[PDB]
């Protein structure tokens, strides 16, 4: 399924805070993280100290990502919300981050493949030794 | 590759400032570089090998070149009681006025720093005698330095780079290290010896412009190929013998007298020529016992093979064990700095009791330096040797083909050695720290006769064997009908006797209760260190807390705070640990040497035999005695020539304290404080017209333990060497 | 950026990813366990490697692991 | 006065090796 | 105050906050002069070469002195403690 | 054995002579009948009591002036050593029997760490006297010891 | 009460022991002091 | 909860201050004090005679052996 897109939408009611972007968002990434609410509300943020929800859709960008998780995380808690965060890039283009799959990680998805997975688990790698001079690392196998 | 360290893509695509720090860190770490084989690697070491060879012999080129140049030496070799030898010159701006009156001495045109390596007796001794004859050697060294750096080139050209087999080729190699190496280098220094040293402490120079129309002894060569080699230790030199000139100089040459030139309070040189050349002897022969390319010799890998018990006590015994180590590069290195630790010790221990270089053993500042030098080298090559046997387990170490030998029946039963040498620890811990408070106590309430000293007879009774006549006890050598004695009767046991029983030199010291406690102090040090790098070893590829601790690697800052919390869990980390505790051992080895030392030329062994007892008599009568003219090296009133060592004190003190920053706070506090601080950059005008390259942040946590050690080790030998120095040389 | 793994010996509780602070985690159909779900790791190069994910796991030994790896931006947590 | 190689050992050596190091450090290929 | 992608230099604050873009308020002539007389240090490189060369034999040559101390002077040396 | 014994030393007399003269000085400033001077003249009888047993019980003394102790295991000095430390290995035996007894019968129960934070009194003062015949302990190693699994 | 006895019992149980080891200890002292040997054999 | 605890963190500062005063009756040097404050040295705690202790009961003045306070309840 393709994800939401937008952008035009409002943003939090805030004051301005110490916290906010830097030249990395300007020269490398920035990210944006939006939701819909449903009544004009008052939250803590994460880079600063306290902003008020715009009833409705809202929009508001962040640095570094975790930053977008931890709110996304307290909005889904604390108060029901439904939201998601894109990376945003400087050129302009955009990408869909989380959830990224329809639905949330925790629940299990068909559409989703396996990445990263040894199937032989355990502590069952080779000694380094084994792999000495082959670019390869124990665990990658 | 793209940027520093090209040795590493991975690392230089950080955009941090960690990039430059890991990068030199990184640079000698050949296995961990980028697109590294093993053909590389033996060569990369190869290389470097002759790199350092270079560098040493540079480096001795320059303390050559720097005698000759702005050290008496020629002043020094006529009066060896009364005059100071010079390092080298000083030349500071900074200087005032006083410094360079107070720092010129020696007899210098100007202020000049005072030797106390020994070089001076050592070339003395050795022969050199002129500012020419050290020109001509630095520039040798300066030849030899070039040669290294030209073979080190050769051998990294296609054309001239040897295969990884060759350098696997254990047999040759020792063949030609103990033959040619030792058995040679040995042969050929009993050489000069008998042709420049002995004639040159004889009054006559022999050079390069007449060592051959010369004749080192008058039947000169004839009885050594006779087969009557006795006619060389027919006329030694006499008793009244004066070093440098001929009275009571002899003709011989290879000799075995024992004990001290009385004079220079030295070995005879001429037990020394014979020492060399019995050396050389064991030495060359022994290069002849493992197989090349004539159809005789030993297999290494077949003896291994062969020695199993039966019984299976040892399992499989020796088997692979040849591979294990031929393969492994840290396990020989390992091998190579353990062995090289323990010497390092033996010469410590060897050259203060019994020196080999004219009037050094008056030099008492430089006895004491080159002890303490020493002690910590050898400490530091110990704790190194203990960690690159953790690497190896790590990196080269194979589990199946080991399978059930020596080796890894080690790990096999790991938990009992550590236990053990935990328990060992913690018996000695606690009863000499229990009767060290205890004896302060009673000396605290004024009662010494209830302190508890314990005799040392086991050593005391080692020293009567030698031939002591204190203690009594009437054991062998120190009995007249011992079969020991009447043995060696009138060889090197009139020599030997009368120098073990003289009471100036430091020929196995009368010992007591006090040297009972700082012993099992010194034992408690070996086994707390010993502890910490075994564990560190055989627990560097898993526990329970962490069964898959290699994948890994030998350092890594650790697995975060699940399971309880796992700091200081990698196998770099105890080792980090264990360099502490062996600052703390050879800490209290060298007071203790220093201590009984500077009692025994101030003819007053009875304060350190009465306050080493007890605490409180180190601090007050040792550390806080001592530190009267060193700490008065510069003062409200006056500097004077002790005042570096005065400044160098503190900086020491400085340097220590200021590791306890990396130790104690941790990086999380200090990210978070740079982050704050990159806000301030861009948010300064006109200062935000500069941006930087490298993208600020904390030092990593590994990095924090490795500056915050190399800190605390820095001011720690910065600040005992500021206090051994002064102390000693501000009274001699 | 880090190297994050995971082993058959998942049970599929569920608790790394809900633990991990930079969504690097997800759970995927499988048919190894009871619960028919497993572990994967297909964004780590969003990881920070603090091993939140390692804290909450209740396997006997860990079924997922992080390799802490070369180190980028996103790795460094830097919002500079 | 050869003495006055301490100033080149002193500082001109170790600027210029520091300007040269700080420039290959920096160095984009 | 503003979100768009079409500009994201302006999204994300990128202004030359304190800039000028006025016309230069130097009088001519005077820039000339400069502009003449100090155009051998613009080259770059050269500079780096001129300041080290120039900088190092520049420091060399007050090697030579006087009123630094360059005297031990007459005083008579102490011994002063075995002796030596 | 290069000492002296105590009684025959010089050294060993000038400090309990010194240490009297000492504790006799304080005596002065507090008169007769008094209470400090009852308190200073019986650690001066205390003082002669003890440097008379070290004496009494041929320990040889140093140059110091002080007693030494041989712990070689010569028969002369066992009292310096070898007897006390017997007597410790016997305590020390005891100790460690008795905590070993406890750990066993508490091992097979209910939440045996609930016995550990709150001692089970009436069991451990049954098993503090099985201790003082520990050294049977050496017959349980004929036999079950130590445990086979490790 | 039981329960009280079981408030004895924990660490307190500790400091009895001690104090009772203590005394011990600090009157054989009294009686017997400045020992640094077992002289009765 | 913490109102409780402040009565017994001041229940604890009276058995305290009860000692202090206590110690000031039994084993102390006051009234000696009290007289020539200028030369006697404050003292309020005697130490049993066990194990060679008695030799921290030093001279304080007034004919009195014991150890030096500098709490300055004397003065108090
Ligand atoms: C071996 C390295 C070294 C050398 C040779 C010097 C030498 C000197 N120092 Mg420096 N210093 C050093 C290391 C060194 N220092 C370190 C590691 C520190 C940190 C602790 C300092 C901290 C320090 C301070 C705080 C001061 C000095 C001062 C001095 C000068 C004192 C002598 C004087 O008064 O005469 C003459 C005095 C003059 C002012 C003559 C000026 C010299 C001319 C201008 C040189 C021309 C500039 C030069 C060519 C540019 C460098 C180019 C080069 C980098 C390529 C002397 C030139 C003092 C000083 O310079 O006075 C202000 C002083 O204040 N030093
Ligand atoms: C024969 C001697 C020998 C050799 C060839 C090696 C070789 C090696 N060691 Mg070993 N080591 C040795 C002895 C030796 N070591 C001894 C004696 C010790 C005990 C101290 C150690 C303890 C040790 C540890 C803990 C580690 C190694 C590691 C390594 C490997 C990487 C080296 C590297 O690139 O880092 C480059 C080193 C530097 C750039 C030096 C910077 C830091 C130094 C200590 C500071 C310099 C001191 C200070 C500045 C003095 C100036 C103070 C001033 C005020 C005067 C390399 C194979 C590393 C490894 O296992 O690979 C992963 C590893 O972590 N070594
Ligand atoms: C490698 C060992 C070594 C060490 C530790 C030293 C250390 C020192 N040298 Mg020596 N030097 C050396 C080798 C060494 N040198 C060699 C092989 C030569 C040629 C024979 C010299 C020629 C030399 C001169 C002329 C002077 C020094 C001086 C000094 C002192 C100040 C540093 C300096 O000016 O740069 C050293 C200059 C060099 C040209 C050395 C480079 C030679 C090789 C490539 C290194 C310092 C104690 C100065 C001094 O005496 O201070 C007052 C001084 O004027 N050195
Ligand atoms: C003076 C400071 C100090 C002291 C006393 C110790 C002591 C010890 N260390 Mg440590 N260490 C230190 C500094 C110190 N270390 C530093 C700066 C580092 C660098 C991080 C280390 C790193 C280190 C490592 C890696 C290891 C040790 C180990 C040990 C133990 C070694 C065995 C032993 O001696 O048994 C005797 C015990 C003692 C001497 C301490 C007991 C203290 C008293 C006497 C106990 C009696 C208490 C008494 C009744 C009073 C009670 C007070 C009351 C309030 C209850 C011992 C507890 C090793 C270990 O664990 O041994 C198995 C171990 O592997 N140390
Ligand atoms: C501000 C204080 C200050 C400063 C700046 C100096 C500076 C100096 N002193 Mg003086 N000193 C001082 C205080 C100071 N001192 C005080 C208070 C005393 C007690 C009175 C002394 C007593 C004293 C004596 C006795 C001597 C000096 C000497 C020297 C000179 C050393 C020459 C040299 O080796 O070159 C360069 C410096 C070095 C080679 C050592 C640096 C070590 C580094 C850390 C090694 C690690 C480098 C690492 C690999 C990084 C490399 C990067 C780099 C290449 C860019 C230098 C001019 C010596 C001298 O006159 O020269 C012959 C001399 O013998 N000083
Ligand atoms: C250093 C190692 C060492 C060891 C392990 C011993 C061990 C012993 N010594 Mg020896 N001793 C030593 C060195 C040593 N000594 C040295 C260097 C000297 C030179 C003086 C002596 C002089 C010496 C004398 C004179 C005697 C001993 C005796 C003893 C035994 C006394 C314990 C006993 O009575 O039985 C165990 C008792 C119970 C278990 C209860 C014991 C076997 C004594 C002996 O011979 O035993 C009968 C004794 O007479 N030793
Ligand atoms: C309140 C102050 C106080 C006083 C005045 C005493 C007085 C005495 N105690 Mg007690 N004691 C006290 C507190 C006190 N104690 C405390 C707080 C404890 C710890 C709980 C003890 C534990 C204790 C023990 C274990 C012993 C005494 C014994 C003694 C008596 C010595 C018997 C004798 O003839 O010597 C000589 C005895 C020879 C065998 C010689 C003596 C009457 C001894 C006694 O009489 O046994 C019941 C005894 O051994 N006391
Ligand atoms: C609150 C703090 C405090 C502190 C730190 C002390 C401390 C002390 N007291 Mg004091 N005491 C206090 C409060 C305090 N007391 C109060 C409030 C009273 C009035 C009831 C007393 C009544 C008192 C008397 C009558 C005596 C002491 C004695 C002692 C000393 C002997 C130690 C001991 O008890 O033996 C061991 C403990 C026990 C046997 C029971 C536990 C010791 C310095 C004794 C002394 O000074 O020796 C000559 C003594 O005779 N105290
Ligand atoms: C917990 C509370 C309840 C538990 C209690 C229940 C048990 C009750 C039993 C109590 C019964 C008391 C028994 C009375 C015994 C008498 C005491 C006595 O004799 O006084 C002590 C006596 C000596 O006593 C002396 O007696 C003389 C005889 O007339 C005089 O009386 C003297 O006054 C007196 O001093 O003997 C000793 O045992 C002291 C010897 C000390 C031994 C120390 C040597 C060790 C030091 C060196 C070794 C170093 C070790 C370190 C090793 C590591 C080195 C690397
Ligand atoms: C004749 C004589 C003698 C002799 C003696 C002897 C016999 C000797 C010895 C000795 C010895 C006996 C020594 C030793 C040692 C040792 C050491 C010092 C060790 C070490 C080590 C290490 C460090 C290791 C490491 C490792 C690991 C851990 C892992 C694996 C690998 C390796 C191995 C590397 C006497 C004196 C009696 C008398 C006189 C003469
Ligand atoms: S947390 Fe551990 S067990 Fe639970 S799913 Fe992730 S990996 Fe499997
Ligand atoms: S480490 Fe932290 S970031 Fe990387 S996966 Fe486990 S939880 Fe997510
Ligand atoms: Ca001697």
């Amino acid at each position: 399924t393709p994800p939401e897109l937008d952008p035009n939408t409002p943003s939090p009611i805030f004051g301005g805070s110490t916290g906010g972007l830097l030249r990395k968002a300007q020269v490398e990434e920035f990210y944006v993280i939006t939701w819909e609410s449903p009544k004009e509300q008052i939250f803590e943020m994460p880079t600063g100290g306290a902003a008020i929800m715009r009833e409705g859709p809202n929009l508001l960008k962040l640095a570094r990502k975790e930053q977008c998780l931890a709110l996304g995380t307290r909005l889904r808690s604390k108060y029901k919300i439904k939201y998601q965060f894109y990376r945003v890039f400087p050129s302009g283009e955009v990408q869909y981050l989380h959830p990224k799959d329809g639905v949330y990680p925790e629940k299990v998805n068909p559409g989703r493949q396996g990445v990263g997975v040894n199937f032989r688990s355990i502590g069952k790698n080779v000694s380094p030794i084994e792999v000495k001079f082959t670019g390869k690392q124990p665990y990658d196998l | 590759a793209l940027r520093l360290p090209r040795f590493s893509q991975g690392i230089a695509q950080d955009p941090t400032t960690r990039r430059i720090w890991f990068g030199i860190a990184t640079a000698h770490d050949f296995e961990s570089h980028d697109d590294i084989t093993e053909g590389r690697l033996y060569q990369n070491i190869f290389a470097s090998h002759f790199g350092q060879l270079a560098i040493i012999f540079l480096w001795t080129s320059g303390n050559l070149f720097h005698v000759a140049w702005q050290g008496n030496f020629e002043a020094w070799v006529q009066d060896p009681f009364h005059v100071r030898p010079i390092a080298h010159a000083i030349w500071d701006p900074h200087f005032g006025q006083p410094a360079v009156e107070a720092f010129t001495r020696g007899g210098a045109l100007g202020p000049v720093n005072i030797a106390y390596s020994g070089v001076y007796q050592w070339w003395y001794t050795i022969g050199l005698r002129t500012n020419e004859d050290l020109y001509t050697g630095a520039i040798f060294l300066l030849f030899l330095s070039f040669i290294s750096l030209l073979a080190g080139w050769l051998h990294l050209q296609p054309k001239w780079k040897p295969s990884v087999s060759w350098f696997k080729n254990a047999e040759s190699r020792l063949n030609h290290h103990l033959s040619g190496l030792f058995g040679v280098s040995s042969l050929a220094w009993a050489g000069h010896l008998v042709h420049v040293a002995i004639p040159g402490s004889r009054g006559e120079y022999v050079r390069w412009n007449n060592f051959l129309d010369v004749l080192p002894y008058p039947q000169g060569l004839g009885p050594l190929l006779t087969g009557q080699w006795n006619l060389y230790a027919q006329n030694p030199s006499s008793s009244n013998h004066l070093f440098g000139t001929t009275q009571g100089a002899g003709t011989a040459i290879l000799t075995i007298l024992g004990g001290f030139h009385p004079q220079t309070q030295s070995l005879w040189l001429t037990d020394m020529a014979h020492h060399h050349l019995a050396i050389a002897f064991l030495f060359l022969i022994g290069g002849l016992m493992y197989r090349t390319n004539f159809g005789i010799g030993h297999s290494i890998k077949y003896i291994l093979e062969a020695h199993i018990p039966p019984g299976g006590r040892l399992g499989r015994g020796h088997k692979g064990l040849y591979d294990t180590i031929n393969n492994s590069i840290h396990f020989q290195l390992g091998l190579a700095l353990a062995s090289l630790g323990v010497i390092t010790s033996l010469v410590a221990q060897h050259m203060y009791s019994l020196p080999a270089y004219a009037f050094i053993a008056q030099d008492f500042t430089t006895q004491a330096a080159l002890y303490t030098h020493h002690q910590y080298i050898a400490g530091f090559i110990m704790t190194g040797a203990f960690a690159h046997g953790p690497i190896f387990f790590i990196r080269d170490y194979n589990p199946e083909q080991n399978a059930d030998n020596v080796l890894a029946r080690m790990l096999e039963h790991k938990e009992a050695i550590i236990s053990h040498l935990s328990w060992a620890s913690l018996f000695l811990g606690f009863h000499t720290l229990g009767l060290y408070v205890h004896n302060d106590v009673m000396l605290a309430f004024g009662t010494p006769e209830k302190q508890i000293l314990i005799e040392p007879i086991f050593a005391q009774w080692i020293q009567s064997a030698h031939g002591k006549t204190s203690y009594g006890f009437d054991v062998l050598l120190s009995s007249t009908n011992g079969p020991a004695l009447n043995a060696g009767r009138n060889i090197w046991l009139p020599g030997w006797l009368n120098a073990i029983n003289e009471n100036s030199n430091s020929l196995f010291l009368t010992i007591g209760p006090g040297d009972f406690l700082v012993h099992h102090a010194i034992a408690l040090g070996l086994h707390t260190t010993t502890l910490i790098l075994v564990k560190g070893a055989l627990d560097a590829r898993g526990s329970k807390l962490m069964p898959d601790k290699k994948d890994f690697g030998y350092s890594f800052p650790c697995d975060g705070p699940g399971r309880g919390g796992t700091c200081d869990i990698s196998a770099w980390d105890d080792f980090y640990l264990a360099v502490f505790w062996m600052l703390n051992t050879i800490g209290w080895v060298t007071f203790y040497w220093h201590w009984k030392h500077i009692t025994l030329w101030r003819g007053n062994v009875s304060q350190f035999n009465e306050s080493s007892t007890y605490l409180m008599g180190w601090l007050r009568d040792y550390l806080w005695l001592n530190s009267s003219q060193l700490i008065n090296g510069y003062t409200p009133l006056v500097c004077n020539s002790l005042s570096v060592w005065a400044w160098m004190f503190l900086f020491g003190h400085l340097v220590w304290a200021t590791g306890f920053m990396f130790l104690i706070s941790w990086r999380g506090y200090w990210q978070e404080l740079i982050e704050t601080l990159a806000w301030a950059h861009e948010r300064t005008p006109l200062a935000n017209l500069i941006r930087w390259r490298d993208k600020p942040v904390a030092l990593s946590i590994v990095q924090a333990r490795l500056v915050g050690l190399v800190h605390f080790s820095v001011g720690y030998i910065f600040t005992y060497a500021a206090f051994l120095i002064a102390s000693t040389s501000g009274k001699f | 950026s880090h190297s994050v793994k995971i082993y058959d010996t998942c049970i599929g509780c569920t608790q790394c990813v809900r633990a991990c602070p930079t969504d690097v985690l997800e759970m995927i159909p499988w048919g190894g366990c009871k619960a028919k779900q497993i572990a994967s790791a297909p964004r780590t190069e969003d990881c920070v490697g603090c091993k939140r994910c390692e804290s909450a796991c209740p396997t006997d030994f860990l079924s997922v692991r992080v390799y802490l790896w070369h180190e980028t931006t996103r790795s460094m947590g830097l919002a500079y | 006065l050869p003495s006055l190689f301490v100033p080149l050992v002193g500082l001109l050596f170790p600027a210029v090796a520091m300007a040269s190091l700080f420039l290959h450090v920096e160095k984009r290929l | 105050v503003y979100f768009d992608l079409e500009d994201i230099g302006n999204t994300t604050g990128q202004w030359d906050l304190y800039g000028s873009d006025a016309p230069s308020p130097y009088s001519p002539l005077q820039s000339k002069f400069f502009e003449t007389f100090a155009a051998p240090f613009t080259k770059r490189g050269l500079l780096l070469k001129f300041l080290i060369l120039g900088g190092g034999s520049t420091l060399a040559y007050f090697s030579t002195t006087a009123s630094g101390d360059i005297l031990p002077i007459v005083k008579g040396p102490q011994l002063p403690p075995k002796l030596g | 054995s290069g000492l002296t014994p105590c009684k025959e030393s010089k050294q060993f007399a000038k400090r309990e002579k010194q240490s009297i003269k000492k504790l006799e000085s304080s005596l002065k400033i507090y008169a007769a009948d008094s209470a400090p001077a009852l308190a200073i003249n019986a650690t001066i009888e205390k003082t002669k009591r003890r440097f008379d047993n070290y004496a009494k019980q041929g320990l040889l003394c140093g140059a110091d002036g002080l007693p030494h102790l041989i712990v070689s295991g010569d028969q002369r000095h066992w009292g310096e050593f070898i007897t006390p430390g017997i007597l410790f290995l016997y305590i020390a035996g005891w100790i460690g029997w008795v905590g070993r007894s406890y750990l066993i019968a508490i091992r097979d129960e209910k939440k045996p760490t609930q016995k550990e934070i709150i001692i089970d009194v009436p069991l451990a003062s049954r098993l503090v006297f099985r201790g003082f015949s520990w050294p049977i302990a050496a017959y349980r190693e004929l036999l079950n010891g130590e445990l086979v699994a490790k | 009460r039981d329960l009280k006895t079981y408030l004895s019992v924990a660490p307190v149980a500790s400091t009895l022991w001690f104090a009772a080891l203590a005394g011990l200890l600090i009157e054989i002292n009294r009686l017997f002091p400045d020992a640094l040997t077992f002289p009765f054999f | 909860k913490v109102f409780s605890a402040h009565f017994g963190q001041l229940s604890i500062i009276f058995l305290w201050l009860s000692g202090m005063y206590f110690h000031g009756a039994r084993f102390s040097n006051y009234e000696a004090w009290l007289n020539d404050p200028t030369h006697i040295r404050p003292s309020a705690q005697v130490v049993w005679p066990i194990v060679g202790q008695e030799i921290l009961n030093g001279d304080v003045g007034g004919g009195f052996r014991g150890i030096q306070i500098t709490s300055g309840f004397f003065q108090i």
